[PDB]
Parts: C-alpha cells; structure tokens; sequence
C-alpha cells in the first residue's frame, strides 16, 4: 500500500490503547490480533474489533502523508510506540507486506495481513439517536453493571439492557437473582425502544467515557450501538433475545420500610460475611422496632452478630441474603442512608438510597 | 437462593 | 485457656498481616491455617508458620488481661480486625474451644486448635550474629532475588547464599544461566561464613521490611536464620545444600569495557524484545568504536534495530544474550550509567553500575 | 544459552 505518516508518540498513545480494547488474548482468527491503519484526507483511524464489537480512533495528520491501508499486529505496535521516548517522531510505511516503523536511531519491520482482510461492523442503519454528557452515561452504566450476569446459560442476561421512552434512558441489568435499573432523563423526547448490550461491549463503553465535557452521542439500530465520543467510535452487536421486564419484578407493596445509615450497615454485613458459608455466602437478618440483627453461620460452627439501630416500621421478621449481593448494592449507592422495602421472607426486597429513586435494586431472599 | 423470575 | 486482652484495632493490624506472610491460602493441615496467639507478662504473641519458616509479633498489652494461648484462623481473625471501625477496642477471651471476639455491637465466635498442637521452629543456636539497617538489608535482598531459581531440580539454587566475610554482608543468587551478587560493608569484624536461605524465606523476609534505617539485628545457626526488627521476629530453616563457588564464574579479565545510559540501554533493549522469539528471547549485540547496536528477530522474520552512541574503545565483537536476563539486570540497578565488562563471545557479561561496585550481575551468553 | 557452571 501507499501508506505513510509521520505522528508524535503522545498522539498515538491513547487511540492506541483504546482500540486495543477489544482485543483479547490468543485470537481466535489471526487478523483480530492486528489494528487496521488507514490513511485517508488528513486523518488516521486506528481500529481493533473482535467480531462482536470494535473501537474505532481518529488521528489528524498533520505532517506529510500518503493514502493507504494495511494492519499491524496490535501489541507489538502499541509497545513500539509505548517503548520509544517521551516527545518521539513516529514514521511509517509500507514495504510490500511488512511495515516499516524509524523513530530516532530505532527501526522496526513487522509482518501485515492486508486491510481488504479485515472484517467491518459499520454496516447498518440507525433507528435511535439521542446525545448526552459522558458522566451521566458513565453513571447509569456503574450504577447496574454489577448485577449482570457473567457468564449465565441464558445468554440474554450477559449484558445490560438500554431502554428509551418519553425523555428517559434507563438501564437495567439483572442475573435472575438480583437486578439493577437506573433511570435519567436526557432532555430529548425519544420513541420506546429497548436493545440489549452485550457485558464485554459494556464494560468497553464505560471505560471510553471520561466524564469530560464532551458530549457522548448514542445511536441505537436494529441490531447494533454505536457511541461517538471525542475523536472515538465504539460500535457493538446486540444481543438477540427478551429481557425481562423490570416492572414485573420490582414490589409492588412492601409492608415493611427499613432505613440505616450505609456506612454501618455496609461494614456490618461485610464483618458478618467472614463467618458465612465461603461458597453460599448466606447471612440472616432480623429486623424489629428500629433495630436490625445480623447473623452469619458456617460449616465449622462459627458465628457472627451484628446489632444495628434502624429506623423501622412493619411486623418482626427475618429474611436471608446472599451477602454479597447485598454489599454490591450498598457499595454502588454512594449515600447516608438507604431505605430497604421488603414483605416476607420469601419476596423480593428493594434497596434504594433513601432520598434518590434514580436506582432502584432488587434482590432475592435466600431460604433460610 | 431463589429466583427472581 | 484463661487467655484474655483488649487491644486497639490498628495494635493489631500490621501484626497479623505480617504473621499471616507464610501461610499459603490453602494449608495441608487446618492449625497452619491458624496463627498461635500467646498472653504472658504484659505481652500478646502472635505467630505463623509454613513449617519451613515463621513470623511472629510482640504486642505490648496496656489493658487488662490473663495470660494463655490458643490458635485461630488467620484470615478470618485478620478480616475481622480489619473490618471493625477505626479505633476500635477488640475484646478477646476464650469459652472453651471458641475464641469469643467483642467490639462496640460485634460478636464473633472463632473455632480454636489448642495451642500446645501448634509447630515450633525457635529452638536452635546462634553462631554469627550482626545488626545492620533493615533498609540496607532490603537493599540486599532487591538487588539479586531475581536471579534466584524457581523450581529447579539442584535445590541450592531455589534461594539466595547470604555470606560474611571481613565487616561485609553479601548476597549471591544464581539460576546456572545469570548470577547476581552484592556486597555491603555493615562495621563489625564477622566470621566467613555462608548460608542458603529458601526462596520463599528471602522473598518474605524483603516483606517484613522497609526502608528505613531502624535496625535489624540478624542470627545465622547452623540450620536456622533469625532477623529481628522493631517488633517482629522472622525464622527459617536454611536450605541444607552445597552453594556453587560463584567466586569461580566471574570474569577473570574483561578486557573490554562499555559505559552507557542506564535509561538509554534499558529502553533499546526494551524495544528490541518486542521482537525478539517469545521463548529464547536471543538478542544480538554488535559493539565498536562508541557504538552498540541490538537487533532481534522472531519466527515470523519481523525484525528491530536499535543503535546507540556509548562509550567503548575495545575490538568489535557480536555477542548474543537472552534479553529478559539483560532487562532483569538494567531494572534491578537503580543507577544512571552502566558499565558492561566483556572478552568474548563465549564469555559471559558482567553488568555493574559505573560509578559503584557493590553489585555485579553475571549473564552468560547465547549461541546467536 | 551457555552454562555459567
Ligand atoms: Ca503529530
């Protein structure tokens, strides 16, 4: 290819790290270990994909440079460029089919599989768009990304639905045993749509996003999403299944309001935690007039209790948690004091910050 | 642990 | 047991996180799990043990208490100290085979292994003692752990030799393909004398200090090694093998002499492994007048050249190494110009800093 | 790789 261009190291640096994103270790196809470089006008874009999304980067040019595409292993590129010092000129070409890269006295020729190779996952049509800050983007993605499931047969929870309606967007996120949902209004009037995005393609966006004054825009097709941020495109598959419906889960009419300071209650039930079953995880709580009791048991007979002043009101009872998903909830609401709305042992309880309805979670009681 | 749905 | 105290949280934590150093995470008997807690005079114990090396630690006891001992698992205890307010007063009294640990609204109940079954490692004599700054001993010890051996069959090179002679203190370490070794003058008229101690004995032992000045004093036995610092005590067993006589491998005349950057070196050899075979990681060097150039290539015939103006006036010679040992050595000095010594191809390299002789690593060549 | 010993 006729490829050139000369680029400072520090311009290189962050495209080159973030379209490196994708990339995983030991490539299923050789070519997905590669980043497409192509020159066109005055621009570089760097691009790295792994078949279900990719992260695309532009580059201005603004020393001499010729037109051209090809790709380049991705690690050894990035620590070429990583490796060479502070303030270095970049220059490269093609040499048939390896690329030559001088910087300094330092010179380096790698191997190329040839751009036509390289898949593309821009190809599709828009049915959503909307723009909003990354922070706020960035925030409903931290508020739910923990209650999706990892690695669940039922492939549909691997991810992190996005739903638009009226002027809201809402993220909602849930393993089958305890769910997430954040909503923020975005100021724009939007049709009812709902997408799900895969957890490896969210987790990429969340890490893209930097709170800066740069909006994020968001356009949702069919069966794709794709967010502009700054000089950066991400572009993800979406999963190809139903998601359940968060209004169906969510109780309906809890009898019983528990309110407690986070902090004590957090270091409470991680205290409890150490003396739980170390695979099941389960601890008991026992609430009565404004007052929570927290007891941990496990197989070596061990035990823990924690006593808590709370505010409550509703009937006695005990109730038994997962206590991790407990503290994952509690460690993502970032307030004073939490309100907890439950009925009876064997019901979902809600757990909210107690002046916030933005998050609301939900999580199932174990059997005690 | 039971199931939310 | 009658054992009883009260101690301030942060008395504690350092303690046991210290003592817990040689426990694995999945002992073969449960009590090496445990760490053995003693109460006698006004002085609480703490110790942990792998069977091969222990930590203990002295806390003075300003509250109330009565003396006894009794073993209880280490990361529970520790995650419980951990995890209780800052200031807080731990309460701890044994009922039977349960250690019961109070703290403001917390109740623990811990299972106990008596003390009497818990191993003891302390019952040997000195032979060669001598006090030194812990930070010079950590120094030691950074200096050439690296070129310890993981796991191979000669034993003796599974830890690190630590030799006295006239007022020196010296570590060497070898794998049979690099060495390292470096000397410190510490002031006092020692005995020659050289010991092995284990891999995971030095790597803990680094652990257990800073870099301050504080001193450590040091007992070497006939098959034990004691260091004592502030209120900690580390003991291992040494490694009952024959040490190679590292005097014999140096380099008896290098006749050729190069001084480089540091920095420089380490980043063009840094560079040129990228490209370099991910398991041999040869390397060619080419010196001349004030010149050395590095190259590297790999199976896939990509290739890096790196060329550098250093100071050398010797005859022009190629010679090959294994990089990762060259970076190894560049990484472990902390100094801004390097001194390599050689005489030919088949020789090996020796790498010092140019304006210090108290360490010198030792890296044979590769057929290249 | 060459011996050191
Ligand atoms: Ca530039």
């Amino acid at each position: 290819s006729h490829m050139k261009f000369t680029v400072e190291r520090e311009h290189l640096l962050k495209p080159l790290q973030q379209v490196s994103g994708p990339l995983g270790g030991r490539p299923t196809l050789p070519i997905l270990g590669n980043l497409l470089l192509q020159v066109a006008d005055g621009t570089l874009s760097l691009t790295g994909t792994d078949l279900e999304m990719e992260m695309v980067a532009r580059v201005a040019l603004v020393q001499p440079h010729e037109p051209g595409a090809t790709t380049v292993p991705a690690r050894k590129f990035f620590d070429i460029c990583r490796g060479l010092p502070e303030g270095a000129e970049i220059a490269v070409q093609l040499e048939g089919e390896r690329m030559l890269v001088r910087s300094g006295r330092s010179r380096f020729s790698l191997s190329t599989l040839p751009a036509a190779d390289f898949p593309n996952l821009d190809d599709w049509q828009s049915e959503v768009e909307f723009t909003l800050p990354q922070a706020t983007m960035k925030r409903l993605i931290e508020a739910t990304q923990f209650s999706m499931a990892h690695q669940d047969v039922r492939y549909y929870l691997n991810g992190m639905l996005f739903e638009t309606e009226g002027e809201e967007l809402r993220t909602v996120a849930t393993d089958g045993h305890r769910l997430a949902v954040c909503s923020m209004p975005i100021g724009q009037s939007l049709p009812s749509h709902s997408v799900i995005v895969p957890r490896k393609g969210v987790i990429e966006l969340m890490r893209m996003l930097d709170g800066g004054d740069n909006p994020l825009r968001v356009q949702i097709g069919s069966n794709n999403i794709r967010a502009h941020v700054g000089d950066f495109i991400f572009t993800s598959k979406l999963v190809d299944g139903r998601f359940p419906d968060y209004r169906r889960v969510l109780p309906k009419n809890p009898d019983k309001h528990l309110e407690a300071g986070c902090d004590l209650l957090k270091q409470a039930f991680a205290r409890a935690a150490i003396l739980s079953n170390e695979k099941f995880r389960g601890v008991r709580l026992y609430v009565s007039e404004n007052q929570l009791k927290i007891t941990a048991n496990n197989p070596e007979q061990e035990e823990a209790e924690e006593i808590l002043d709370v505010t409550y009101s509703g009937a006695e009872m005990e109730i038994g948690f997962n206590v991790s998903y407990v503290l994952d909830v509690l460690n993502a609401l970032k307030c004073e004091n939490v309100r907890m709305m439950l009925t009876d042992s064997v019901s979902p309880v809600q757990i909210e910050d107690a002046a916030s309805q933005s998050a609301a979670y939900v999580v199932m009681p174990m059997r005690l | 642990q039971a199931d939310l749905f």
